[PDB]
């Protein structure tokens, strides 16, 4: 909000961890969905 | 241009056949006329 929290260098690089394994979960996702359009791509051919 | 393609989609599976394109830019009397053009399902398949 306004009043910017103190956080302990544990507690943001815990943040931190938590951040990238959330954009490292929706970049395999994304990877995952990816093949999905791929191969609905590639059977409308076959 | 579309058995280069083809190729490279079938061989890279991040190249999605729905946004990915070639660009020609082709010399036309001094100058140069561009066209986009995507692969069909059916191109796609008969690239690869």
């Amino acid at each position: 909000e306004a009043k910017p929290k103190f956080l302990s260098k544990a507690e943001r690089e815990a943040e931190a961890l938590k951040r990238r394994q959330q954009e490292v979960e929706e970049r395999q996702r994304m990877l995952e969905e990816e093949r999905k359009k791929r191969k609905q791509f590639q059977d409308l051919g076959r | 241009d579309v058995t280069t393609h083809a190729k490279i989609m079938a061989d890279n599976p991040s190249w999605d056949g729905e946004k990915t394109i070639i660009i020609t830019c082709s010399f036309t009397p001094g100058s140069c006329t561009l066209t986009a053009y995507k692969l069909t399902p059916s191109g796609y398949e008969w690239g690869r």
